[PDB]
């Protein structure tokens, strides 16, 4: 019904 | 009971760049961000709702990184405190004035064992809601 989507980087 | 319209179809959140040097001890992690859950059009007779997350957890019990950055999880936790790993239920009240029902979640990235290495952050969590 719902979807959480986590997005980043390491750098 | 009846189920509400589900609002929040989709949920994005955008760590944005993490430093390594910021995420080498255990336990180190990125900031909080808020991220929330809302459904509405909730049917007279249906007072609450109950969130189930479910996504792909590593060794650690949070949610593994389908990133490249290796030594990195991703953690949600409620409003509260309350972690909730994949498996873990919420549930709230719905409110009567509005006929809606909200999820305030919070979400960052963490490393458990330290040692973030250079990398991308990537993770679904699916929520499927169920009404009483
Ligand atoms: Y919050």
């Amino acid at each position: 019904d719902s979807t959480i989507t986590i997005r980043g980087y390491v750098r | 009971a009846k189920p509400c319209t589900v609002s929040t179809t989709n949920a994005t959140v955008d760590l944005g760049d993490l430093y390594s040097f910021s995420l080498m001890s255990a336990g180190a992690a990125s900031a909080w961000h808020d991220v929330a859950l809302e459904l509405t059009n909730c049917p007279v007779g249906t007072s609450r709702v109950t969130a189930s997350f479910s996504g792909a957890a590593d060794s650690t019990g949070y949610y593994k990184n389908q990133g490249t950055a290796q030594n990195i999880q991703l953690e949600l936790q409620d409003d509260s405190g309350n972690t909730l790993n994949t498996g873990a239920t919420k549930t709230v009240q719905v409110d009567d004035s509005s006929q809606s029902a909200h999820f305030p979640l919070q979400v960052r990235a963490l490393t458990v064992n330290g040692g973030a290495t250079q990398g991308t952050i990537q993770a679904v969590i699916s929520i499927t809601y169920t009404y009483s």
